[PDB]
RNA sequence: CAACGGGGCCUUUC
């Protein structure tokens, strides 16, 4: 069964991006999906995304701009400390200058840079670069 | 899907986006509730009540017209069955299979199907006992299954 | 089906179970239908049919034995014959034959 | 392809698609007012009716259930609600 | 008048609305049993970019189906009584804040009292005569969201000229940008 | 003065 709708959405985005599509449909478009997409869009890896409101969990159409190499979830959502953020970024990101390890923290879903400049930690959610 | 099969069928109802009664629907919610109670008194399960409502009348969904589900209306009116309808039908099918198996006793396919049906009954009864729809000591016993479906 | 109609009668209407109460209801004339099990002894069956002929009461012959008739009326004991006094909200008395 | 409006598909494509696979899923069934040979009501009948719907004030069969859409007894006037 | 319809402390603007309700019920013995129970509370005036203003009339939610079934007729008369005004009827729905982790427990905060539910019902009340046939949410690259409401093309000729007024009223009430579209 | 982070008030809400 569906266990991680965020994983399904990020997999769909990755497949569309690597096949060259400028847009992608993801279902069922949870709040975590929306916040992850908002972080990605803030850092410029995706364009506009629209939430289609069926009276089910909903859908999302994302516009891809060709700047995304890979977005993916880290399952399970490992508990990450302030000192473990560095290890996670070293393991997941291609360079120390760009790319983002996304965490869910009590201060919200944010990239590792925002997490470390707010001095917060939480559970790892995924990555984008 | 198909908990006890390899089928991947996706056939189901596609209920409308509109959550309000259709513009052409002119019957009252009180009249729909009265008809629901009449059907329940005539001995119809909530699914049969909804089928007759949608076929013979203009009520698309008793939830979108009366503001409540059919089983909820029946429980509020004091016509809630002793055990839930789907569990009742599962136990009825198990009784039928067990009777056919007593008569035949060479039907190994029926033995396998009976195992599947009773597993489904036990899972449903576990859920109902968890949500306290059934008593915590409620049990499906094959020797009294017919006595519990009637 | 017949078992569903009988279940509706047990749930809502009035009934008696057993030969003695069935015959008493027949003789008082407050019986609208008597259902006789398949395995009823033929002498008892004939006596019930004669009482029904005298009281102008309908007779239905249940295809099962007393075990099956007791199950159909929802009891844990054998019932050889059922008498319907009031149908309640049940279509058993009109949708027969 | 590689660029298309998933948010604004053509009505032809949406009608072609399966009822659950549209952008927002919804039923393709409908309701019908069937005029009885009598009067006092025009009976509302589901398109894919599973019940052989009878007249409210008569005893005639309006529709017969089938695999999909029900039949309509071959004498009937019906309007699609 | 100002006692059977006011329902709150007096405000000068409610006087005209109460008088235009009582006179319309006086002038209609075929409609003299509908407006009698129909009271309301404080009306809010909302600016509109087109120089006009909108009157949001609040009824918390008793007999809002009555206001609905008689609304397609008296809305236009309340518009005629004084022009440059778009009249809309809204239910006054309580919002209970989502409880915090350390907050004292209260009783379960019904789903109708959530901020999302009351805003969706606000949209329905705003476009009452026309059913909402879809909703979309554009998440702009800048970071803000715009909610698009797709309306039924049937009977849209009674609200279509006040769509901008609807947008202004919703922005004033919720603070979220809304845009209407009729799918043709 | 720009960014980055904090706190308090309304906005139907402490
Ligand atoms: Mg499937
Ligand atoms: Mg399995």
């Amino acid at each position: 069964t569906r266990s991680s709708v965020l994983a399904d959405a990020l997999n769909a985005i990755n497949n569309a991006e690597k096949t060259g599509k400028r847009q992608v449909l993801i279902r069922p478009s949870s709040k975590v999906i929306i916040k992850f997409l908002q972080v990605m869009q803030k850092h410029g890896y995706i364009g506009e995304f629209e939430y289609i409101d069926d009276h089910r969990s909903g859908k999302i159409v994302v516009q891809l701009n060709g700047r995304l190499n890979k977005c993916g979830v880290i399952s399970p959502r490992f508990n990450v400390k302030i000192g473990d953020i560095e290890k996670w970024t070293a393991n997941l990101l291609p360079a120390r200058q760009f790319g983002y390890v996304i965490l869910t923290t009590s201060a919200g879903i944010m990239d590792h840079e925002e997490a470390r400049r707010k001095h917060v930690s939480g559970k790892i959610l995924g990555f984008v670069y | 899907g198909r908990m006890h099969s390899a089928g991947k069928g996706i056939s189901s109802s596609a209920i409308p986006y509109s959550r309000n009664a259709p513009a052409w629907f002119k019957l009252s919610s009180e009249s729909v509730i009265e008809q629901i109670v009449k059907y329940a008194r005539k001995g119809l399960t909530p699914s049969q009540i909804g089928v007759l409502l949608r076929d013979a009348h203009g009520v698309t969904q008793a939830r979108v017209i009366t503001g409540n589900k059919i089983m909820r209306i029946l429980k509020s009116n004091g016509l809630a069955p002793e055990i839930p309808e789907d569990l009742y039908y599962l136990i009825k099918k198990a009784v039928s299979v067990r009777k056919h198996l007593e008569r035949n006793r060479k039907d190994k396919d029926a033995k396998f199907r009976l195992i599947l049906i009773e597993s489904r009954i036990h899972r449903l009864a576990r859920y109902y006992r968890t949500v306290a729809v059934l008593p915590p000591n409620w049990k499906y016993e094959s020797a009294t299954a017919s006595a519990l479906v009637n | 089906s017949i078992n569903q109609k009988l279940a509706l009668v047990i749930k809502s209407g009035k009934y008696t179970l057993g030969y003695k109460s069935t015959v008493k209801s027949l003789r008082q004339g407050k019986s609208k239908l008597i259902i006789i099990a398949a395995n009823t002894p033929v002498l008892r069956k004939s006596e019930l049919e004669y009482y029904a002929m005298l009281s102008k009461t309908k007779v239905y012959y249940f295809q099962g034995g007393n075990n099956e008739l007791g199950t159909a009326v929802g009891k844990l004991f054998r019932v050889g014959v059922v008498s319907i006094l009031e149908a309640g909200d049940s279509d058993i008395l009109t949708t027969l034959a | 392809v590689l660029v298309q409006d998933l948010l604004h598909p053509t009505a032809a494509s949406e009608a072609r698609k399966h009822k659950l696979k549209t952008l927002v899923q919804g039923p393709r069934s409908y309701f019908l007012d069937v005029k009885c040979p009598g009067c006092l009501n025009i009976t509302t009948v589901f398109s894919h009716a599973q019940t052989a719907v009878t007249c409210e004030s008569c005893s005639t069969i309006l529709c017969t259930p089938t695999g999909g859409k029900a039949k309509l007894s071959e004498g009937t006037s019906f309007r699609r609600k | 008048p100002q006692a059977k319809i006011l329902s709150q402390a007096p405000t000068e603007l409610e006087l005209q609305v109460a008088q235009a309700f009582v006179e319309l019920e006086n002038s209609s013995p075929e409609l003299k049993a509908e407006l009698r129970p129909l009271q309301f509370k404080s009306i809010r005036e909302i600016d509109v970019a087109g120089g006009k203003k909108a009157l949001a009339i609040f009824v918390p939610v008793p007999s809002l189906a009555g206001f609905h079934k008689v609304q397609t007729k008296l809305t236009r008369e309340l518009e005629k009584k004084f022009q440059d005004r778009h009249v809309i009827f809204l239910a006054e729905r309580r919002i209970l804040p989502k409880p915090s982790r350390t907050s004292r427990q209260v009783q379960k905060r019904p789903r109708s009292r959530t901020l999302t539910a009351v805003h969706d019902k606000i949209l329905e009340d705003l476009v009452f005569p026309t059913e909402i046939v879809g909703k979309r949410v554009r998440y702009l690259v800048g970071g803000n969201k715009i909610q698009k409401v797709l309306l039924d093309s049937k009977d849209v000729q009674q609200i279509d000229y006040k769509l901008e007024s609807f947008q202004a009223v919703y922005n004033k009430l919720t603070g979220k940008q809304i845009v209407f579209e009729i799918p043709s």
